[PDB]
């Protein structure tokens, strides 16, 4: 019973701890799964669809954001929104001002600066979204995970979403074979990972899955329905 | 619920503040109107009767413009802004879309400002609910019935604030072509109306009507007692 | 359900917070007016009971606003120094923009709007008093306005606000006529009411406010009536109810 | 409907019962737990009711394997013959519009058992304190007239505070001094219904900060143990007391789970 | 809008209580004595001295970047009691203070002015709702014209006043009546008889002789008015020629 | 406790509780080291590694906020992020108009009085984080400060916080770091890390070090690799 | 309840639960036309009567296995009700915060009240189906509607509920344990054996099956409550099969016959499941 | 755990234990007091009927606009707080315009329900005085529309997500509308053969009985522009039940 102090995001518990931050993570992993492989050469996004809304066409994850940069929602479809209108709005000012790629480890940075702006203030709530966001830049593939924290993480294979544990465990095992892979393969890899989330009785169909790739010279496009097919066919089972 | 965000939704979504304000109207005077084939009337009870009162200043219905005017129930100082505030705009209409403003365009202007006093936790909901009626551009018969929620339906006759109900259930009841044919059976029914809800005979009953493109006539106690003569219209012809 | 901060309902729809500035109302000085047929008279009720008070100069209640009105008050009497002027702000400020002395109708209107915005958005406390109006216009003659913290407001032929105000204009209605109100019996009238009314302490010349709304010359003049007269007047009440009997 | 645990008699012709005042920082609760863990009362029987909201738990004052897997609700009943004791525990809230009638079924219970007294532990919100008590210390009491007129010499002794019940018309000069407990709970109510019924009992209350009440419930636990001595008198100077009066083993992580490893 | 205050006489500042006590003022008061350093201040005819202990418990800190003496201005100077951060801001609150008052009035600052300033800024705290006090002491020293030294000392309450000799933290009731003892009787103070007995005073109120490590000391003289703070080097040869009497 | 629910509150003996919920939110995280030397700072803070998926070098806590300047932290990573971005235009607001590098005690006193201000409020809470500023120049020297949430600024001749604070302060004490130059500091640097570093709760974590001083001339940088590595097996082999 | 303007009262609630500011005669009639309204109408469907006596006195009982949560009353119906032939003698008329609008209705074939279920080869075995969420007062209410005051010793009672993982608490972080995993709970008269192990002393349940074990253990019934703490409350397949323990207890031997069957009933029903809101939530 | 204190929804703008904030699943269900509105999305156009639930023969039908058009080719359908839900109208209609004068086109579907969404989701700025509800929207919301699509149609909830859904029902009934529209839904249908399955699902759904002015539907198909029905077309439409 610390409930006077798990009330607003502005009080601290007599834990050193703030309650509402780790709802907020918790709110996360109430969305949809995701993956975020990474090769020495490409970056994709692997993610599943909400297929619950049958006879009616379903939502997206995987938003464009700029040529050389995609993201990824796992959180709250608001502050999803919010965020990749601000991730366009400064990919454009980036490009305006500087006429180059926006490096990632920047823009990062700045999405952390702006999500805590509501962490200290009375009267505001945090992000709650989940993101991951893809891209490549003269330095080279990357693959960052945000957290409605207000911090973000730099890996090489994320999943954020209803049992992204067990796709995590599979990523930590397979993590040495994913640095030297065609774009096939790595897709292969993100997808089975993915497909390990779903119970043994689902199978990723064209219609639940949105594979979105950037890459050295292929600019972020998104893979949607049917499209997906050559990625998704070919694929042995579990 | 309690104090602060003061427009709250409820736990199953009953907005506290419209509900509780629409409460407010069933403690204002009862007021009606009907929407006759050339005239409208505009029928209103005062039963608190003060009569050591001056009459003029104690009015229900106020006029909007040239070709509105309106009744009310509820908080009365909250409807007198309401009044001047949908004064000035018509104006403002008549000055720059110059035109006689139709009555649907003043409604949905009072329920647009109605309802924007739903935000802005700041601000708290009006406690009025108006009977804007009157003569359009084409000299059609209009009525507009709006509620504190923002709503701002029409009617055929409506009645609001003190037991308005059973008015209402009266009027459809007795609302037929042959009850608006003539004008003198047209304001006759809201007589009739509030006889059902006044203080026991044409006591303190303030209406006006307007008829086709001439102004607001303010139906006055006159040597007939154009109120009582009416009155006796039903007094010695209801048997 | 819960009452707080002058903006939220009950489940009844009326403000418990007016309804309770409305109370005060009950505790200040007991304070009418009368019309009459050719003037207008005020009165009002001192609770300077002390004899250590001093410098009762030009009014302690009836606050003159315009050329030719005046305005008495009871409750908070800081929220009336307030409204009394801001009262006089308005009023010389229609003034300013139409050359003329502001209808009574129009400047009380003006006031009750702001009373009423303050029982509107915001959330500070609203003014607990409620204010009488008397004075003259072309358009109307002599007139008389009470005002109300929740913006309501009338004209009255006579009216009393303060403590035992109900009781008095109870005796009032009973008492009151149809124009044949002149000056002096108004007078003589009022100060009965305001005997009746007044709690168990005798009447004292030295606890009445009485001023009056006269016309002579197209001038319209407000006096506030000095002590002399004021013995004159009660004197006088104290012999004919020595008809009374 | 007071059930014992194996349908037997448990005889309270004479043993001083204990009931908590769901209360702010449900201090009373604490302090009840507190007490059943250094004393050890066994539970006897449970107190049924249709009246307040229902949790499950396994014998949160578990101190082996045995008694550890041992159900538990929100009301249950713990006695200790020994030194003549009986104890009501309450876990769970309040329903609404429910808590009244509880007290006067409760009181019509105690008549057919008939203990001896009717100790209650309470607390009061400490915002709602007049100088006169903000100036003070915490401590506050309220016996019934039918146990106070006998036993007031050793609260005389031992220097208590005794509460100034406040007018409950309070505008009124001449209105009666009156029995006011803010955030008392059911406190008032089991009072007046109390003396209604002419019942020796007695209300001890303290004036709660909030968060953790740790301190708040071993203060509420000493101020029983100066009056009832149902523990050896204390000698302010512990050597022992400052760890003899042992946590419930069920009192571990409160405030949360722990700090999950994804923002530090 | 904001959060808004805790519901409560203690519970926030701008409540009063039925006495209208400000309750977070005396919350105020009895945190200032959170550090346990208490400091001392007098002044003679020639010299204002105010001197305090050094508590160090830690020798990875570096003893010259730990003080309470901190310089305001190179003629008026100033000791800190309560806690550091709020002291932290108050010395910048009046060093920026005091340089405005040169620039806009083109003399320095008097040191009663400076006290009288600060007093506003922390009396205007306990005005608002969502300011805290700044719960520290702040005591001045300085040669104004002619009136030689004075000593001033501000509170978070915002009460202030002149003393010949003061003091404030822990240890304040017993400081305070060995500093009337003192001051009744022995009065010429010129340098040193002067405030070396107020390193009398810090020794016998708190501990054993002291040795200068603990002791941090700053003056101003009437001869040479510079903000200057002496130290082991100096302080040493002082109080040995204090522990010989 | 209890009147613990905003930073402008006061404790009934006078204390404000929510700094020391900061100061116990410190604790939470894991420890930082900085050691001044003979002629250097030299920081160095021991990252928990979460997962091996997570690329080295994300969740850094080495901060370069400017040339010469350089920021280690600890608690909050947010609010630690917040500072360190808020450190880097004080330094501009102090070379963009006074041109010349930004000495320590002056920066330190405005961050300090920063979170000072943060500390202070209602309307926000304290930054629940603690943090390092070291550097070195030959006008000025080494130093090396220390903020926590409270607001406090002190130079250390060596600090360390987090959930080690008294085991590193205990190691730390035992060395005369007065007189020695960094490649001396280096390993002993990384010595009290692993010494004080706890597995058996926090297994899988990562070594991090950065310094500034005369070997790098007054600029901020991290320990280039090979040091790092054979500091590494130094701290390995003193086992 | 504070922040209508600047400067203001905050007012934080009560920790005991207490802000019900500790009853006038249209207090109490209002409360009489109140407690009439929210009625838990034991209506025999299609007739609607003759069920006052309640079920213990009204049909003697061996076995009450009892479902509540979505995802329980999910997998109870998908792995028994295809078993055996389970008609309906009634169900309980339910309205509350939950299962609102018009409860009366197409039997609300995606909400549920409370639909009870029982065998043609033995009777004697009730399934209540619910994830309705009852009044606090409206437990008692229903429970005496079934049960009555009158505990009989003959029937066995099994509970199926699901509370999200992070109101549970351990020494380590929820999101860091292998959910969906199992707690259970018996009752001092349950001496059957348990399956899974017991639910950590701190942690307890507080709800409508914390209602039925109560009620059982006070009047010495036995009865077994099983708990799985999952993270999705959406109708989930491997929260289905996290129960699948169940499926050897001595209570379900003689039930359950055939998985694949089940398991692509299962995937019918979630391929149809609710439309869900795409909020993420 | 013991229950205590807990400040709720005091601040606009808290999330609920496991991350569900209040306000948006207040009005979420807030809506189910709406009325029931039907929308299917067919190659041949969209329909968009729903209820008017008349209260009281008091008035006349003819007032409730229940549906409208954010433009020629974008019909709208609501259901819940007609209010705001106007305010909602308002700013589609504005935005559409300022689209089609700044961009010599019509303003596509999915666009207008994007923008849309984004009006939405500014609950707290309390002290800011510009740009404020404080309250969400408590409206649904139904588009459809012909573009370089042609037929679409897009349901809107009251917290800024959207799908390119089709044959997608809300209202009070809105559960068993779809459950019962799933299994009629024909993947390639003619137009009243939508007309004529929403038709009978409304009749079968809602509680009055059903007449012309007791319902109203509107199409839109790649021909030409919104159509609102009149009187007799509603009798020659359930002419056949």
């Amino acid at each position: 019973f610390r409930n006077q102090y798990d009330n607003d995001v502005t009080v601290w518990s007599p834990q050193g701890r703030i309650h509402q931050i780790e709802y907020a993570m918790e709110a996360v992993k109430q969305g949809s799964a995701t993956v975020g492989l990474k090769s020495k050469t490409h970056a994709v996004l692997v993610a599943l669809k909400r297929a619950q809304s049958e006879l009616a066409a379903h939502q997206k994850k995987i938003l464009h954001v700029d040529n050389h940069i995609g993201i990824s929602i796992a959180g709250l479809t608001a502050d999803a929104r919010l965020l990749c209108n601000f991730m366009r709005q400064e990919c454009l000012d980036s490009r305006f001002v500087f006429d180059r790629p926006l490096p990632v480890s920047r823009l990062v940075s700045l999405i952390g600066s702006k999500t805590q702006i509501p962490t200290q203030r009375y009267g505001r709530r945090p992000y709650g979204v989940g993101l991951l966001i893809a891209g490549y830049d003269d330095m080279g593939p990357h693959i960052f995970q945000t957290c409605p924290s207000a911090n973000y993480f730099d890996c090489r294979a994320m999943s954020i979403g209803a049992r992204s544990q067990s796709a995590r465990t599979y990523l930590e095992r397979h993590m040495s074979e994913f640095m030297e892979c065609n774009l096939n393969e790595l897709v292969k890899h993100g997808l089975r990972a993915l497909r390990e989330t779903l119970p043994a009785e689902q199978d990723l169909t064209t219609k639940n899955v949105s594979i979105g790739i950037v890459g050295k010279d292929l600019e972020f496009t998104i893979y949607d329905d049917d499209d997906v097919s050559p990625f998704l066919e070919g694929l042995e089972e579990r | 619920s309690y104090d602060r965000a003061i427009t709250v939704f409820s736990p199953d979504g009953h907005l506290f503040q419209v509900e509780y304000a629409q409460e407010a109207v069933k403690k204002g005077s009862t007021a009606v109107g009907v929407r006759g084939r050339d005239i409208v009337v505009l029928g209103v009870e005062k039963k608190s009767v003060a009569k050591l009162q001056d009459e003029r200043t104690v009015r229900k219905i106020c006029a909007l413009d040239d070709n509105v005017c309106m009744a009310f129930a509820g908080l009365t100082a909250d409807a007198r802004i309401v009044i001047n505030r949908a004064r000035v705009e018509c104006q403002s209409h008549r000055l720059t879309v110059e035109d006689p403003v139709t009555v649907e365009y003043i409604t949905r202007y009072i329920a647009s400002l109605k309802q924007r006093y739903t935000q802005s936790n700041g601000r708290r909901p009006f406690g009025i609910s108006a009977l804007i009626v009157g003569f359009d551009f084409d000299g059609t018969p209009r009525l507009y019935q709006t509620d504190p929620s923002g709503t701002y339906h029409a009617w055929k006759a409506n009645a609001i604030g003190r037991g308005a109900k059973s008015v209402r259930e009266f009027l459809e009841k007795n609302y037929t072509d042959e009850a608006i044919e003539t004008d003198d059976l047209t304001i006759k029914l809201v007589i009739k109306a509030l006889l059902e809800v006044v203080q026991s005979g044409g006591k303190n009953i303030e209406l006006a009507v307007m008829r086709r493109d001439q102004s607001l006539k303010i139906l006055n106690p006159e040597e007939i007692e154009k109120y009582v003569a009416e009155i006796e219209k039903e007094k010695e012809e209801n048997e | 359900r819960y009452d707080s901060r002058t903006t939220i309902f009950s489940p009844e729809g009326r403000l418990y917070q007016v309804e309770y500035a409305m109370e005060a109302i009950g505790h200040a000085g007991t304070c009418l007016g009368i019309l009459a047929n050719d003037g207008v008279l005020l009165a009002a009720e001192r609770r300077n009971i002390h004899k250590l008070l001093d410098e009762v100069f030009f009014s302690e209640k009836i606050y003159k606003l315009n050329e030719d009105m005046a305005c008495s008050v009871a409750g908070i009497t800081s929220d009336a120094n307030v409204l009394t002027n801001e009262l006089r702000l308005i009023a010389q400020r229609y003034l300013l923009q139409y050359q003329e002395p502001i209808p009574c109708e129009q400047l009380v209107t003006a006031l009750c709007d702001i009373k009423q915005a303050y029982t509107q958005f915001g959330g500070k406390r609203p003014f607990g008093v409620s204010l009488l109006y008397i004075g003259w216009d072309k358009h109307y003659g002599f007139q008389l306005y009470q005002s109300d913290p929740s913006g309501n407001y009338g004209g009255w032929k006579a009216t009393c606000i303060g403590n035992n105000s109900a009781a008095a204009v109870s005796m009032l209605k009973q008492d009151y006529k149809e124009g044949e109100m002149t000056l002096k019996s108004a007078l003589a009238l009022a100060i009965k009411v305001l005997n009746k009314t007044m709690d168990v302490s005798k009447l004292s010349a030295e606890k009445v406010e009485i001023a009056t709304l006269t016309r002579e010359n197209g001038k319209t003049v407000i006096r506030v009536l000095k002590q002399k007269e004021v013995e004159q007047l009660i004197k006088k009440h104290e012999e004919e109810e020595a008809k009374a009997e | 409907m007071f059930v014992p645990c194996g349908e037997s008699a448990p005889d309270l012709a004479g043993f001083t019962l204990l009931m908590p005042a769901v209360s702010v920082g449900n201090v009373g609760q604490l302090a009840m737990d507190l007490i059943i863990s250094t004393l050890n009362m066994s539970k006897i029987g449970y107190f049924y009711t249709d009246c307040l909201v229902p949790m499950v738990g396994n014998n949160p004052y578990a101190t082996t394997e045995g008694n550890s897997t041992e159900l538990s609700i929100n009301a249950e009943v713990y006695s200790l013959p020994s030194r003549k004791l009986v104890a009501l525990q309450l876990r769970s809230i309040f329903i609404k519009y429910k808590s009244k009638p509880f007290c006067e079924k409760l009181l019509s219970w105690v008549k057919s058992s008939g203990c001896a007294r009717v100790i209650v532990l309470s607390s009061s919100h400490s915002y709602q304190r007049n100088d006169l008590q903000l100036r003070s210390t915490p401590f506050r009491y309220l016996l019934t007239p039918s146990m106070q007129k006998s036993v007031q010499n050793k609260i005389k002794s031992l220097n208590w505070e005794e509460m100034e019940k406040s007018r409950c018309i309070p505008e009124i000069d001449d209105s009666e001094f009156c029995i006011r407990i803010p955030g008392g709970g059911i406190t008032k109510t089991l009072y007046d219904e109390s003396c209604s019924k002419e019942i020796q009992m007695a209300v001890l209350l303290k004036f709660v900060s909030e968060g953790d009440n740790i301190p708040d419930a071993l203060g509420l636990v000493e101020y029983l143990n100066e009056w009832l001595q149902i523990l050896k008198p204390l000698s302010d100077d512990p050597t022992v007391s400052a760890s003899r009066w042992k946590i419930p083993s069920s009192w571990r992580l409160l405030f949360g789970s722990g700090l999950p490893p994804a923002l530090f | 809008m904001s959060r808004g205050s805790s519901a409560g006489f203690d519970r926030h500042i701008t409540i009063f209580s039925p006495e209208g006590r400000l309750y977070q003022v005396e919350y105020a008061f009895k945190a200032i004595n959170q550090g346990g350093l208490t400091s001392v201040a007098v002044r003679g005819k020639d010299c204002a001295v105010i001197v305090t202990q050094k508590k160090v418990p830690d020798k990875l800190l570096d003893s010259s970047t730990v003080t309470h003496l901190f310089k305001i201005t190179e003629n008026i100077g100033c000791v800190m009691t309560g806690m550091t951060a709020d002291s932290r801001s108050q010395v910048q609150r009046a060093r920026y203070e005091a340089a405005n008052w040169k620039y806009k009035y083109g003399y320095e600052i008097p040191v009663d002015m400076l006290c009288k300033r600060i007093a506003d800024i922390s009396q205007v705290y306990t005005q608002n709702a969502e300011m805290r006090p700044l719960g520290c002491c702040m005591i001045l020293i300085g040669i104004d014209e002619e009136q030689g030294p004075q000593v001033y000392k501000c509170d978070p309450a915002g009460y202030y006043c002149g003393f010949k000799a003061t003091a404030a933290g822990v240890k304040q009731t017993e400081s305070t009546s060995f500093l009337e003892k003192k001051v009744k009787k022995k009065f010429d103070w010129t340098f040193e008889q002067t405030v070396e007995t107020a390193i009398t005073c810090l020794s016998t109120v708190l501990s054993i002789d002291f040795k200068p490590s603990e002791i941090e000391v700053g003056v101003v003289t009437v001869e040479n008015p510079k903000f200057r703070i002496l130290t082991e080097a100096e302080i040493d040869a002082h109080l040995v020629a204090l522990a010989e009497r | 406790t209890g009147y613990d629910l905003s930073a402008s509150t006061f404790s009934p003996d006078g204390r404000v509780f929510q700094v020391e919920y900061a100061m116990k939110a410190v604790e939470n995280s894991s420890t930082a080291i900085g050691i001044r030397c003979k002629d250097g700072v030299v920081f160095g803070v021991e990252k928990l590694v979460l997962s091996k998926l997570y690329e080295e070098g994300s969740n850094k806590r080495l901060f370069n906020v400017d040339r010469h300047v350089g920021m280690a932290v600890a608690g909050l990573l947010a609010d630690a992020r917040s500072l360190a971005d808020i450190a880097r235009e004080e330094a501009s607001n102090f070379r963009s108009n006074f041109g010349y590098n930004i000495p320590l005690k002056h920066l330190a006193d405005r961050v300090a009085m920063y979170v000072h201000a943060y500390t202070l409020y209602s309307a926000v809470r304290p930054f629940g984080c603690s943090f390092m500023l070291g550097s070195y120049s030959v006008n000025d020297g080494a130093q090396l400060y220390m903020i926590d949430p409270s607001g406090v600024s002190y130079g250390y001749w060596g600090c360390a916080i987090g959930k080690a604070r008294q085991a590193a302060k205990t190691e730390i004490e035992k060395l005369q770091m007065k007189e020695m130059t960094c490649r001396d500091i280096v390993k002993e640097v990384a010595k009290i890390i692993y010494i004080v570093h706890d597995e058996v709760k926090d297994k899988a974590f990562e070594l991090e070090l950065s310094w500034v001083g005369e070997l790098t001339n007054g600029r901020h940088e991290i320990v280039p690799k090979d040091i790092r590595e054979e500091a590494e097996k130094y701290a390995k082999e003193s086992l | 309840m504070a922040a209508t303007f600047f400067g203001e009262v905050v007012k934080a609630p009560c920790r005991a639960g207490t802000e019900d500011e500790e009853e006038t005669p249209e207090d109490r009639e209002v409360r009489l036309q109140l407690a009439r309204k929210r009625e838990v109408r034991l209506l025999r469907r299609q007739t609607k009567t003759s069920l006052e006596v309640s079920l213990l006195e009204k049909y003697p009982c061996s076995k009450f296995i009892i479902a509540i949560g979505n995802n329980a009353v999910a997998f109870l119906s998908s792995f028994v009700m295809n078993s055996g032939v389970w008609e309906e003698v009634g169900c309980a008329k339910l309205w509350n915060e939950w299962c609102r609008t018009t409860d009366t209705t197409h039997l609300s074939s995606t909400e549920a009240f409370c639909v009870f279920y029982h065998l043609k080869s033995n009777p004697s075995v009730f399934l209540c189906q619910c994830s309705c969420y009852v009044a606090e007062d409206q437990q008692y209410q229903w429970l005496e509607k079934v049960f009555g005051s009158c505990p009989r010793k003959n029937m066995q009672i099994t509970i199926l509920t699901c509370r999200h993982v992070t109101d549970y608490k351990t020494s380590e972080s929820t999101g860091s344990l292998p959910s969906p995993f199992l707690r259970a709970l018996k009752t001092q008269n349950f001496k059957d054996s348990a399956c899974c192990p017991l639910l950590e002393q701190p942690n307890i349940v507080h709800d409508l099956p914390a209602a039925v074990l109560s009620y059982c253990q006070v009047w010495k019934i036995p009865a077994i409550l099983y708990l799985c703490y999952t993270d999705v409350m959406k109708l989930d397949l491997i929260t289905v099969e996290a129960f699948k323990p169940i499926l050897s207890t001595r209570s379900l031997k003689g039930l359950v016959k055939n998985i694949p069957q089940s398991t692509e009933i299962l995937k019918k029903l979630m391929t149809t499941n609710e439309i869900q809101s795409n909020i993420y939530t | 755990m013991f229950l205590t204190r807990s400040e709720y929804d005091r601040g606009v703008n808290t999330f609920s234990p496991e991350g569900r904030l209040f306000q948006v699943e207040y009005a979420i269900e807030a809506i189910k007091l709406g009325s029931t509105a039907i929308g299917i999305q067919t190659s041949e156009g969209v329909c968009l009927a729903v209820e008017k639930r008349i209260t009281s023969p008091l008035m006349e039908p003819s007032s409730i606009e229940k549906i409208v058009e954010i433009d020629a080719h974008i019909g709208c359908a609501m259901s819940g707080l007609i209010a705001d839900a106007k305010t909602l109208i308002d700013k589609a209609r504005v935005e559409t315009q300022n689209h089609w004068f700044t961009y010599n086109e019509t303003m596509t579907v999915e666009s207008v329900t994007q923008a849309v969404s984004n009006l939405a989701l500014q609950f707290g700025e309390e002290d800011a005085d510009p740009g404020a509800m404080s309250r969400p929207f408590g409206v649904a919301l139904l588009f459809g529309g012909v573009d370089e699509k042609g037929p679409q149609l897009f349901h809107m909830d009251p917290s800024g997500t959207f799908v390119q859904c089709d044959a997608r029902a809300i209202g009070s009934a809105s559960e068993g509308a779809q459950s019962s529209l799933q299994e009629v839904y024909h993947k390639s249908m003619t137009l009243k053969e939508a007309i004529k399955s929403s038709l009978i699902i409304l009749k079968q759904v809602m509680e009055e009985k059903l007449n012309a002015t007791n319902i109203e539907l509107a199409t839109v198909q790649p021909g030409q522009n919104f159509h609102m029905f009149t009187k007799e077309e509603l009798e020659e439409v359930i002419k056949d039940i």
